[PDB]
């Protein structure tokens, strides 16, 4: 019955600066009562959720008077006045009034710095893997910002496509940078049969496309 | 303080049955009620179902209904999630979360730490561990730790020593079922010469220990 759809999806904040996260419902949560009942939840990085506010602007105990909730009939806002370092995470609004009961999908706080390029390193694959029959080599990006990148793998100048996996960290505490590795997997046999392996590198912070390569056996 | 007891982690087989469980501690009376939410990783939250231990009135949503089946034994003051025939896609984190009410719609709303639940058909399997090595200012070098189930792993270097600019990355599910992660650490390169780097590694469920250190090769 009723859909609450969350905006933004990701919000980059300067430290000391507010965050504005907006819920919106597909009809009114006014219950028939006179009163609404949505909450706001609160997911910081491999923790439970907590809810930080309930009935649209009550704060629960122990919760700061910084985080602020407003709205009405289908419109409501999650406001956090001075966003510091122990507020980066993922925000929810709750909807409780109407059976069947939802979450919005989330909005992702993270701390706003000024953009870093990737650095990028390869790492061919070792020897004692190979022997096991499989080659996996691994293009590094270190400690960039902000989290969008992309990577693109390219062997004896052939671009691939289906036989990597991407992992990223979450926001460092110290530098608030990203890192993402990137692992592309090839049989020995395929491995030995060609010649330069190499990954490309896109991100705001480079003027244009970084490639680091190596050359099997070199 | 009011807190949720639940059960362990789980790793079960496709098609097998399994009951996690809640147990409330600290509160005394029976004006409250249980319910559960699914969270995959990387994704947001999803009410799945709400009992009332007073009387075991249950409410599902219509996308958990038929899958699974929530109880209540106030006895114990345990609650209760059962599947009869998992699946792999039922591989998430599920949190129980207590909502202490005054017919009213307000409450406080008290959540449990989680359980990670894995459905797979892959077994037990300790990790091959691979260096990363350093090539030819800053340099980078890590350990790939591939082919392991289930998680987690855990990685340091040079027995926790050595903890600044190390990046673990979260592990990545292969096609194989398997689990796969590296762990890099950026260091000078004047250090890459004069000091060594050990990588340890130790997955718990199939005892598991390696060191490996990563030297430069040629």
């Amino acid at each position: 019955d009723v859909v609450m759809t969350q905006s933004p999806l990701s919000l980059p904040i300067t430290p000391g600066q507010p965050a504005s996260i907006s819920c919106r419902s597909s009809q009114s949560l006014v219950h028939n009562n006179g009163n609404t009942y949505l909450t706001w939840y609160q997911q910081r990085p491999g923790q439970p959720p907590r809810r930080l506010i309930y009935q649209v602007s009550n704060r629960d105990s122990g919760v700061p008077d910084r985080f602020i909730g407003s709205g009405a009939g289908t419109d409501f806002t999650l406001k956090i006045s001075r966003v510091e370092s122990e507020d980066v995470g993922i925000y929810y609004c709750g909807q409780i009034t109407d059976f069947p009961y939802s979450f919005g999908q989330g909005t992702k706080v993270d701390i706003k710095r000024t953009v870093a390029a990737p650095s990028v390193f390869i790492f061919p694959p070792s020897d004692e893997q190979l022997k096991s029959g499989t080659a996996s080599v691994v293009c590094l990006l270190n400690n960039f910002y902000p989290r969008e990148a992309k990577v693109q793998w390219k062997v004896d100048n052939a671009l691939q496509s289906g036989n990597s996996q991407e992992s990223v960290t979450e926001q460092d505490s110290k530098d608030s940078t990203y890192s993402l590795s990137s692992t592309l997997t090839l049989s020995k046999a395929d491995y030995e049969k060609h010649k330069v392996y190499a990954c490309e590198v896109t991100h705001q912070g480079l003027s244009s496309p970084v490639t680091k390569s190596f050359n099997r056996g070199e | 303080e009011v807190q949720l007891v639940q059960s362990e982690a789980e790793v079960k087989r496709p098609g097998e049955s399994l009951k996690i469980s809640c147990q409330t501690s600290g509160y005394n009376f029976p004006n409250y009620w249980i319910t559960w939410v699914r969270q995959m990783p990387g994704k947001g939250l999803e009410w799945m179902g709400t009992i009332d231990p007073r009387d075991s009135d249950t409410k599902y949503s219509p996308s958990f209904q038929g899958q699974v089946t929530i109880s209540a034994d106030k006895s114990i003051n345990t609650a209760y999630l059962q599947w009869t025939s998992l699946r792999a896609s039922d591989s998430a984190t599920y949190y129980c979360v207590m909502w202490v009410y005054i017919t009213g719609n307000i409450w406080v709303d008290v959540w449990g730490p989680g359980v990670l639940v894995t459905v797979s058909s892959a077994s037990t399997k300790g990790p091959s561990v691979f260096p990363l090595a350093p090539s030819s200012g800053t340099a980078a070098l890590g350990c790939l730790v591939k082919d392991y189930f289930p998680e987690p792993v855990t990685v340091s270097w040079n027995s926790g020593a050595l903890t600044s600019g190390v990046h673990t990355f979260p592990a990545v599910l292969q096609s194989s079922g398997l689990y796969s992660l590296s762990s890099v650490v950026t260091v000078p390169s004047s250090s890459l010469g004069t000091q060594t780097y050990i990588c340890n590694v130790n997955h718990k469920p199939s005892n598991t220990k390696v060191d490996k250190r990563v030297e430069p090769k040629s």
